[PDB]
This record gives C-alpha cells, sequence and structure tokens, in this order.
C-alpha cells in the first residue's frame, strides 16, 4: 500500500480492530492517526476546527476548538444553523429555562408523598398498598429507616475516581450537544475540577460499579428495593450451599447476562439537563444525592400523558419543551443534599442540576409493576418503529429476563401450589396475578417470533421457549381449575 | 477536523 495512509500510531495500516474503522489528520504534519491513536478520547472527536498531534504539539499549541456560533443548538459549532430555532437544551436554551424554571406547578398530594424518614416512609408505602400496589413517587428527607447503604458525608467524585480508576471509561452526556461520549474519569474530574472555566457542560448517568468489589459495599439499593429486584431475584449475590443448590438445578445464569443497571454513580455540573423520558423497561429507580441539588420535573404515567410523550419523542420538533404541550401534566419537586427520591414503574421526568452534585442510585424491576413495565416496553417498541435508536439504551435481556423469571420462579411456585391443595389466591395472590399478566404478554412473544423468526444473536431457542410455555400453560390450567372447584 | 473511516 501507501506509507502515507500508516497510522501513527500504532505504525500500522489497520487498527488491531472501539476504534471502529476511523482515522483523524493532523493540520500540521498531514500524518493519519486512528481515532484510538489520536490520543484523543471520543467526546473530543468534534472539537476542535484544526487538530494537531502530539508530534507537533509543543511547537505548534493545542488544537483549536470551533468558535461557539449557534450556542442555541446542539451544532453551536455549525454557523449555518445561526438562523434555526433554540434547542433544548443548548445551552441558551438552558440558560433561558433556568430564570422561568421555577414556575412550573408543585405535585398533588396524589402524585408525590414527601416523608421525613425512611421510618414514615415505610408506613406510608405500606398505607397505600406496598410494592404490589406502588403508583405514586417518594420523596424521604432522612435516609434513616431505608436500610440503605450509602458513603458517609465529606465523600465525592476524588473518592469515586480513586476506588474506580482514573483510566476507567464512562459514558458522558455533552450537555450542551444533548449527546453521550466516553470520557476517562481522570478527564471528568479535572473538567470537574474547574468550576470558573466550562465551555461545555458535562454529567454522566450510566456509571455502574455492582462490578467494582469496593464500591458495590459503600453504595447500596434500600432493602425494600433489593427484596423486590426482579434481576436480584434470578442473579443472587449467595454462596456456598445456596449457590450450589442454585446451581444444582439450572437455576445458575452467567454474570454476564446480568443486567448491571441496580448500582449507578451519577455526578453533574450546574447547568446540567437531561430532558423529558422514561426510564427503560419501565424500570422503578432509587436516587440518593450524596452532593449537590437535582430538580426533577414530573409527568404522571396516564394514557393521555404517554400519547403525549411518545408523539413528543417521535416527532422531529427539537424547539418544543414537553411541558408546554403535556396540559399542566409536569410538576416540580426539588431534592436537595441527604434526600431520596424513590419513582415507581412509568413516570416521564426531566432534571435539571441546579449545582455540581454526586448522586447514588439505580433501576430495577418487580412484580407489583409488571403491567406498566410491559406497557412502557410497547412504548418503547412504537418509538422505536420510527426512529432508530442504540439498544444500550433499552433495559438489557429485558426479554430473557422474563423468560428466566417466568422459568425460575413462577412456574415453580405454581407447580409447588398445584401439587398440595392449593389455591393460590390464599397466600399467594400477588403471584397468581402476575403469573397471568406475564404469560399473556409472552404468548405475544412466542406468536411475534413465529410470524418471522427469532433476532439475531442468541440466547434462547425458540425451542426452548415453546417448551417453557407449553410448561406454564399446563400449571396455569391446573390451577385455574383448582379454583372453580372452591 | 479531517477525519476518515475504512
Ligand atoms: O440526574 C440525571 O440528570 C438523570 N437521572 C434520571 O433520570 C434517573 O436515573 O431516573
Ligand atoms: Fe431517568
Ligand atoms: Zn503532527
Ligand atoms: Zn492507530
Amino acid at each position: 500500500p501507501k506509507e502515507s495512509d500508516r497510522c501513527g500510531g500504532c505504525g500500522k495500516f489497520t487498527h488491531e480492530d472501539k476504534n471502529d474503522f476511523q482515522w483523524i489528520g493532523c493540520d500540521s504534519c498531514q500524518t493519519w492517526y486512528h481515532f484510538l491513536c489520536s490520543g484523543l478520547e471520543q467526546f473530543e472527536y468534534y472539537l476542535y476546527e484544526k487538530f494537531f498531534c502530539p508530534k507537533c504539539v509543543p511547537h505548534t499549541g493545542h488544537s483549536i476548538r470551533y468558535k461557539v456560533v449557534a450556542p442555541h443548538r446542539y451544532r453551536w459549532y455549525s454557523p449555518n444553523e445561526k438562523h434555526l430555532g433554540i434547542e433544548v437544551g443548548s445551552k441558551t436554551w438552558i440558560e433561558d429555562f433556568i430564570t422561568r424554571e421555577n414556575t412550573v406547578p408543585s405535585p398533588t398530594d396524589d402524585e408525590v408523598c414527601i416523608v421525613e424518614d425512611g421510618y414514615e416512609f415505610r408506613r406510608e408505602f405500606e398505607k397505600l398498598g406496598g410494592a404490589d400496589n406502588w403508583g405514586k413517587v417518594f420523596m424521604v428527607k432522612d435516609m434513616d429507616g431505608l436500610n440503605m447503604t450509602m458513603p458517609k458525608p465529606g465523600f465525592d467524585l476524588e473518592d469515586v475516581v480513586k476506588i474506580m480508576g482514573s483510566d476507567y471509561e464512562v459514558d458522558t452526556i455533552d450537555v450542551y450537544n444533548q449527546s453521550t461520549y466516553s470520557m476517562k474519569l481522570d478527564t471528568f474530574r479535572k473538567l470537574f475540577r474547574d468550576t470558573k472555566n466550562r465551555p461545555l457542560l458535562y454529567n454522566f448517568l450510566s456509571l455502574e460499579f455492582s462490578d467494582n468489589n469496593e464500591m458495590k459495599e459503600i453504595a447500596k439499593p434500600p432493602r425494600f428495593v433489593q427484596e423486590i429486584s426482579m434481576v436480584n431475584r434470578l442473579w443472587p449475590d449467595v454462596s456456598g450451599a445456596e449457590y450450589i443448590k442454585l446451581l444444582q438445578r439450572e437455576e445458575y445464569l452467567p454474570e454476564d447476562q446480568r443486567p448491571k443497571v441496580e448500582q449507578f454513580c451519577l455526578a453533574g455540573m450546574a447547568g446540567s439537563y437531561t430532558d423529558f423520558h422514561v426510564d427503560f423497561g419501565g424500570s422503578s429507580v432509587y436516587y440518593h444525592i450524596l452532593k449537590g441539588e437535582k430538580i426533577f420535573y414530573i409527568a404522571a404515567p396516564t394514557e393521555q400523558n404517554f400519547a403525549a410523550y411518545q408523539a413528543h419523542e417521535t416527532s422531529p420538533d427539537t424547539t418544543t419543551w414537553f411541558g408546554d404541550i403535556a396540559n399542566g401534566a409536569v410538576k416540580r419537586v426539588v431534592i436537595k443534599e441527604g434526600q431520596t427520591l424513590l419513582i415507581p414503574a412509568g413516570w416521564i421526568h426531566a432534571v435539571l442540576t441546579p449545582v455540581d452534585s454526586l448522586v447514588f442510585g439505580g433501576n430495577f424491576l418487580h412484580l407489583g409493576n409488571l403491567e406498566m413495565q410491559m406497557r412502557v416496553y410497547h412504548l418503547e417498541n412504537a418509538i422505536r418503529k420510527e426512529i432508530r435508536s442504540e439498544e444500550k439504551f433499552y433495559f438489557p435481556n429485558f426479554e430473557l429476563l422474563h423468560w428466566m423469571y417466568m422459568r425460575n420462579v413462577l412456574l415453580e411456585k405454581i407447580t409447588e401450589a398445584n401439587q398440595e391443595g392449593s389455591d393460590m389466591r390464599e397466600q399467594e395472590k400477588n403471584i397468581w396475578t402476575a403469573s397471568q399478566i406475564m404469560k399473556a404478554e409472552m404468548e405475544r412473544w412466542m406468536d411475534r417470533e413465529l410470524r418471522l423468526g427469532p433476532e439475531k444473536n442468541a440466547i434462547l431457542p425458540t425451542d426452548d421457549k415453546n417448551k417453557i410455555m407449553i410448561s406454564v400453560r399446563k400449571q396455569i390450567e391446573i390451577q385455574t381449575k383448582i379454583q372453580n372447584a372452591k | 477536523a479531517r477525519t476518515k473511516q475504512t
């Protein structure tokens, strides 16, 4: 081939390969570099008008970044978008938004319930039917009572990067561009320390640390969350005889299959803004502000609001804030240092970060919200039919998780029930109704799979599924025959 | 910035 076309380097024509297959040219020496060999991290790929490779920087100066020409646009650098409208949430949009931000209505007592501590939460949570009837959002002022393991105050980003590693790569939002890129934790810290100079804002929401032996012990979900978590139910963190018995039955599940979404760490700069959405899979959320402050803008999961949200999301429009077209559905709820927010399935929400913040939270699925979860799933699929998105923004192995839950959990219980008496409505009415609901949804999945084959990759052979569905139908019909008898 | 993909 040709020498000029050789990184870089790396000194090779083809990278070992995520580099993808992308290079960048040096506006000095003119030699090409594979992106992964340029010295740039993903978040810089679009920042520089003139890129100067490491070989040339001490004698050519740093790289020159585009002039901020359209601060009201995601492409704030493209002079062509100067005349175009203000986009939510460009720098221009967020600034303005902050000034009127507090005019948005507070919630009704039916919507959010504020409690002083976890003990009061427990009592109010129980009054409303508990987790199986959980439909409203809770804000807890003081964690005492929640059994939620958290770092002692004074703990901060500095401790996070030390434990996780300075080279650890986290997915970060470029707020003003409203996109996400990779950034070394170290690189985030440096920018986060520089409070007085911040051309662009950064805020990472996706830092899952359930696989870090040190971290996963410093910040855990509340006990009640752990108890109802479906992911937890399937991939128990047990040991010895327990784990062995868990193996003897084919109830073992690969760690690389587990959805890692229950232990997130979030850090964000003041002026950060994450736009409206529903957490993937219609998952519920715990959310604890260790430092800083967060303002959530929430709307109940009603059919009217879903219709509005679905339109909002599929609409190519970019200038219209969801709140303005939601008919007073959006409410304002502030969370401050030390406080905790508990959101059940379906809630549409946006969030403003008025102040540099460090948060620990997590997403989970639970039987109590099975319908709403499936409703949200439908919502995601409906939206996907129009726009094209990545898969790392939706609930990982959502369908597999249910196949496993049905087979490993619900099915075994209906069976044991069936083997004695035994009316499940007597001491397991909640399990039974979840089974019928999950089965209904799975039947559709099966049908769909037979009407156009499986998907791509893996994992559960159509054969296996069908075998499972045959088993579930049998036990379910048996149980219904028992009930009809009584 | 001048880039490329192969
Ligand atoms: O704090 C961020 O800006 C957004 N976080 C959430 O919406 C939460 O995980 O439900
Ligand atoms: Fe969210
Ligand atoms: Zn050079
Ligand atoms: Zn290279």
